[PDB]
């Protein structure tokens, strides 16, 4: 009906439209990724006839739908949504009614996007939007107005969801949840709607600068008036290295509530992960200008940002140990969710290694704007928050729908995808060490032989994405009947070594949250009475 | 102690260096079979 | 006791067994060991014990017996056919680069191996 | 410490009313890092006895032969326990052939 | 003031909120007339624009 | 009765020991098998000049 959907309020539909525009907008951007692989599967211009534009359009397009249009939408408005109000025991959110604003204006950044590619010229400026090449000079159409414009309705999403996340968990807690007893989940949720809500603001003010040194004639970032174009990149970046958190965090908190179920042990010291979680957080908006070691800096500024970054990896390595002594005693279930944690651990130490390798300014002046930060970068991205969002799915899917998905079929996507993944994002720190640099459609012969290795690794993972895609259409389609024969797993945690069958017959979930105790699909109206706790 | 465990350990440092040879060095068998 | 036939072999019967048919028998299991043991029939110990302890309801395994072959056979089948579609597509392609025909590659080697390319390393160059 | 362990679920076997909290304290005895005095088995096997159900003191080896981490000192519990065992009519594992 | 007389008159009217005064038909009618002009008439110089034609 | 105890504890220890000492030897072979190898061919080159 139109009202259910179109005059929305109840926050768990608004969960569902998240997750049902992130799927499409998935499947939109990872089809230019298989383009861009295709053209750079030889050298020479093979499939775009010779058109360095539409390739340029193509990477903005392909980045910006899976950062803007795929992760935030799923992670933050897609699961934030779900789940922090039924944890914390909230009916809803604090503002039900600017909870559908923040999803009803994306759906038009979309049409933005789209028309933006469609006008003659395109943006093809990166999705850092730099101003002197997207100036009026050199994109001289309507295009990059366009896509600004877009930014502008994700950022106005974006900052009156995190305002709603944070009041919805400072004063809509139950009868016992004390600010120091709560999931690790909503105290990622909470740490990233802080980051947002002091980060979009600079972000807003730096591309409307831009806009209007477009159109309005003010030496923002001209050359000729006294504008610098260095000032730019402080505003842009100031909102861009706190962001690769705002897309981990939440991330995180996943992780640790996918490992202590599988695992039958709970968490090692609870108490430090936060205070870990906290302190990245809090110290990432101190390091913004390694993203800025070549633009010419002073030398003292250089040390103090080389010194700033490093003590990322204190917290940080103690998230990863705190990850592998809770694992250490327990009794382990290797489910779907539990391959991709441990597949998790893994690559994300692998790409953060890398990334401290790339932290000291004397070495970046080797690494820098090579395919050696694009293979770093997509191991925390591609094997980082997207495997956290596939176990994130794998976990809370049959909880929510009520529909189960066939196990078997699962574990060859996972396997399909690691193996998919690892092939085209593992030769590419050999192509950057070579000085191999980035954003380019075509490379010089030399180059041609891992680039050929990485584009036959990208029709396996898209292999597997259509493998999930029927996946989704089983479990919708006769999903009543997978827990009826023996397709699927449905009990996540087995009975202990002296709980006999009929014992664990009337206890069947064993959980610390709220979440998992619902019936399956979860009521329109969750709680009338509050839950009580300790 | 001795006895016990070492039943258990040195089997799998074996194990060990055989799995992450492959998850590491799998680049080297495309290289050799055909660099052509 | 309890009657031969039931007890016997209540273990590959356990499954494809009427639910009211096999509620009876834990009635009866139930009774007789509130009654000092070491007088419990052989047949009754082992199945008293499968019901509590049995790989049935729960405790079944994640993956069944053939699973394990059956993902692997899966696995190489995507390789496979992603390998196969690959080929496929590159018909539908360009022509490739007239740099390299492996004569073109050989002399890039003169002009390196004149101007010493690479001391520690090569410069070959050659990957026809 | 380990007497100070060993008396204090002496004491908490010696209170389970049902079957539910047998199979619970037991879950929680062996779930220390420490493997039980043999005392403390004993009165776990009293326990079982009390509320009636014979596959849980079966299993109450088959929990200590992965738990005593020796194949000698499984057999010494194995000489302490047999008249307590033999008594009671638990049989183990091995020669139940189950 | 009126707010007792008006408080009477949006509780227990069985309409949607923003129809339950009786002025309210004053503002909304002109509303959607003028809100369809407003969100039809950019759509329609989409395809002029991705053609080039400048008016 | 021998009070067996702390067997998590040495296991421990044994499995930190041991991740160090392979990972030593990883560490080690790349310093003195590959990166000393690379030194002695770069100086020979510098040594004939
Ligand atoms: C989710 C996304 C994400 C995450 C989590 C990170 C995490 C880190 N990143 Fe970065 N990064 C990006 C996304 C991310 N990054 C993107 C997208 C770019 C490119 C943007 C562009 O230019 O287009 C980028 C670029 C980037 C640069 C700029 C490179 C350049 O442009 O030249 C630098 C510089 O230092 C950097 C460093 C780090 C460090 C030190 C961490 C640390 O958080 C990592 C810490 C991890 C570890 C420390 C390993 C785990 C810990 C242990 C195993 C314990 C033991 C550790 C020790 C003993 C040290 N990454
Ligand atoms: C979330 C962010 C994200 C994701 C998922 C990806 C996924 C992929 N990307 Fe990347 N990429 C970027 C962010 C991302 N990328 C960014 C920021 C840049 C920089 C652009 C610039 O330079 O301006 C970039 C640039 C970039 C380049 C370099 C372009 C250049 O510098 O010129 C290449 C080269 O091959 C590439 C390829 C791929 C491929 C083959 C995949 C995939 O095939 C990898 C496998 C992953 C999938 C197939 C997705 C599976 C999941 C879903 C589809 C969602 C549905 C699932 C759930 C809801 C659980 N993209
Ligand atoms: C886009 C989507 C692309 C993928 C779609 C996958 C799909 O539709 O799967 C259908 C079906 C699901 O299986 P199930 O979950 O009932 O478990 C069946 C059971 O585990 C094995 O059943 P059985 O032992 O009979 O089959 C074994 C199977 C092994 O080979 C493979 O899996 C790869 C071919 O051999 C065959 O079935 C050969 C058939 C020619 O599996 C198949 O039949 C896959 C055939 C390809
Ligand atoms: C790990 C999973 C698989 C990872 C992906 C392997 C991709 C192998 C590959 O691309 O090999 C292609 C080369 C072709 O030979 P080439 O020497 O590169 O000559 C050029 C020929 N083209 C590329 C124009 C057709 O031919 C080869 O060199 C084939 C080597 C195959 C080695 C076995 C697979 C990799 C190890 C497992
Ligand atoms: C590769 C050679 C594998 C050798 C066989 C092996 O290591 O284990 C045997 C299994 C079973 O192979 P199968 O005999 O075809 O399976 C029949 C059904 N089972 C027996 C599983 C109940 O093997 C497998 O299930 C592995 C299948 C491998 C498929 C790709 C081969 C290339
Ligand atoms: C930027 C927009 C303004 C944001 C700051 C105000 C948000 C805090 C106050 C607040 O919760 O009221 C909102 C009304 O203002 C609004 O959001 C209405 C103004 C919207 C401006 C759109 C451009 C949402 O209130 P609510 O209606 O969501 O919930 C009502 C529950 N009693
Ligand atoms: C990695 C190398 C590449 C492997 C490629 C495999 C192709 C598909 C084979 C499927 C076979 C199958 O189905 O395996 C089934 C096995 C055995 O399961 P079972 O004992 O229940 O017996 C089944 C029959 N009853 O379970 C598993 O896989 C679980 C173990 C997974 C371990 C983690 C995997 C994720 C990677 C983590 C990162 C690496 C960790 C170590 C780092 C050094
Ligand atoms: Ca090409
Ligand atoms: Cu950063």
């Amino acid at each position: 009906m139109v009202q259910r959907w179109l005059y929305s309020t109840n926050a768990k539909d608004i969960a569902v439209l998240y997750f049902m525009l992130a799927i499409f907008s998935g499947m939109a951007g990872t089809a230019m990724s298989l383009i861009i692989r295709l053209e750079l599967a030889a050298p020479g211009s093979q499939y775009l006839h010779g058109n360095s534009q539409l390739f340029n359009v193509l990477v903005v397009g392909h980045a910006v739908l899976m950062i803007f249009f795929l992760v935030m939408p799923a992670l933050i408005g897609g699961f934030g949504n779900y789940l922090l109000p039924l944890m914390i025991g909230a009916t809803d959110t604090a503002f039900p009614r600017i909870n559908n604003i923040a999803f009803w204006v994306l759906p038009m950044g979309l049409v933005c996007l789209v028309t933006s590619t469609l006008v003659e010229s395109g943006a093809g400026t990166g999705w850092t939007v730099y101003p002197p090449l997207s100036s009026i000079q050199a994109h001289s159409g309507p295009s990059v107005d366009l896509a600004i414009f877009a930014l502008h309705l994700t950022s106005i999403s974006s900052l009156l969801g995190a305002i709603n996340f944070i009041v919805t968990t400072l004063n809509m807690r139950t009868n016992g949840m004390t600010m120091h007893k709560l999931p690790l989940f909503v105290w990622s949720i909470f740490i990233t709607a802080f980051l947002l809500l002091l980060s979009l603001p600079v972000l807003s003010a730096g591309i409307t600068m831009l806009l209007l040194d477009r159109n309005f004639n003010t030496s923002f970032f001209e050359v000729s008036g006294g504008g610098d174009p260095i000032l730019y990149e402080h505003l842009f970046w100031f909102f861009g290295h706190p962001e690769v958190y705002i897309l981990i965090i939440p991330g995180f908190g996943i992780i640790s509530h996918v490992v202590s179920t599988y695992s039958k042990k709970p968490v090692f010291g609870e108490i430090s992960m936060v205070y870990a979680m906290a302190s990245i957080g809090l110290l990432g908006f101190l390091v913004w200008s390694h993203h800025m070691y070549i633009v010419g800096l002073d030398a003292d500024t250089r040390a103090y940002f080389t010194s700033a970054t490093m003590i990322i990896a204190i917290p940080t390595g103690i998230k990863i140990f705190s990850w592998l002594a809770t694992i250490h005693g327990g009794s382990i279930r290797l489910a779907t969710p539990m391959l991709y944690a441990i597949a998790f651990l893994f690559l994300f130490t692998m790409g953060g290694l890398t990334g401290v390798a790339l932290a000291n300014a004397s070495l970046d002046v080797a690494f820098h704007d090579t395919y050696y930060v694009v293979g770093h970068f997509h191991y925390v991205l591609s094997m980082g928050a997207i495997f956290s969002l596939f176990a994130g799915y794998y976990y809370w899917s049959p909880q929510i729908l009520g529909l189960n998905y066939n196990e078997k079929l699962a574990q060859i996507q996972f396997w399909l995808i690691f193996i998919g993944a690892n092939v085209i994002f593992f030769p590419m720190h050999f192509l950057g060490i070579n000085g191999m640099p980035r954003r380019i459609p075509d490379y010089p012969d030399a180059f041609a032989g891992w680039n050929y290795v990485a584009s036959i690794g990208s029709f396996i993972a898209t292999l597997s994405l259509f493998l999930f895609i029927y996946i989704l259409y089983d479990q919708l389609v006769n999903g009543l009947n997978n827990k009826v024969n023996n397709k699927s797993v449905i009990y996540n945690k087995a009975p202990d070594f002296v709980e006999s069958n009929t014992i664990f017959n009337l206890n069947t979930v064993k959980s610390s949250s709220i979440e998992f105790l619902l019936t399956s699909p979860p009521a329109v109206h969750s709680f009338n009475t509050p839950a009580v706790q300790s | 102690w001795v006895i016990t465990e070492g039943r258990r350990l040195i089997p799998e440092i074996f194990q060990w260096s055989a799995v992450l040879s492959v998850c590491l060095g799998w680049p080297g068998a495309v290289y050799f079979f055909s660099k052509a | 006791a309890l009657s031969n036939a039931a007890v016997m072999d209540l273990q590959s019967r356990w499954e494809n067994m009427p639910s009211t048919e096999q509620q009876d028998i834990v009635s009866k299991l139930s009774e007789r060991q509130k009654l000092p043991w070491a007088q419990l029939t052989e047949p009754e110990k082992q199945a008293v014990w499968y019901i509590s302890y049995g790989e049935w309801g729960p405790r079944r395994p994640v993956l069944n017996k053939g699973d394990s072959s059956f993902i692997a056979k899966g696995v190489a089948a995507g390789l496979l056919f992603s390998v196969g579609l690959f080929a496929v597509v590159r018909m539908a392609g360009g022509q490739d680069a007239k740099t390299m025909n492996k004569e073109w590659q050989l002399k890039s080697d003169e002009y390196l191996k004149s101007k010493n390319a690479n001391p520690w390393g090569g410069y070959s160059q050659v990957q026809s | 410490t380990f007497e100070e362990f060993t008396a204090r679920y002496e004491k908490e076997f010696d209170e389970a009313y049902d079957l539910f909290e047998v199979q619970r304290v037991l879950n929680n005895c062996f779930s220390y890092d420490l493997v039980p005095a043999p005392a403390v088995i004993e009165k776990a096997l009293r326990a079982a006895r009390r509320v009636n159900d014979l596959p849980t003191a079966i299993r109450v080896f088959e929990a200590l032969k992965y738990k005593v981490e020796n194949e000698d000192q499984y057999k010494a519990y194995l000489d302490e326990l047999k008249d307590v065992r033999q008594e009671l009519g638990v049989p183990l594992k091995e020669e139940l052939f189950p | 003031n009126k707010v007792i007389q008006l408080q009477k008159i949006f509780q227990s009217s069985t309409k949607p909120l923003w129809w339950r005064h009786p002025r309210s038909a004053l503002y909304l009618y002109p509303f959607y007339a003028i809100f369809a002009v407003a969100v039809v008439t950019p759509l329609l110089y989409i395809p002029n624009a991705i053609r080039g034609i400048k008016a | 009765i021998a009070p067996i105890t702390g067997t998590i504890k040495r296991r421990v220890i044994m499995d930190i020991v041991l991740g160090f000492s392979l990972g030593g030897v990883m560490a080690s072979y790349w310093w003195w098998g590959f990166h000393m190898d690379k030194i002695n061919k770069r100086e020979k080159f510098y040594a004939e000049l």
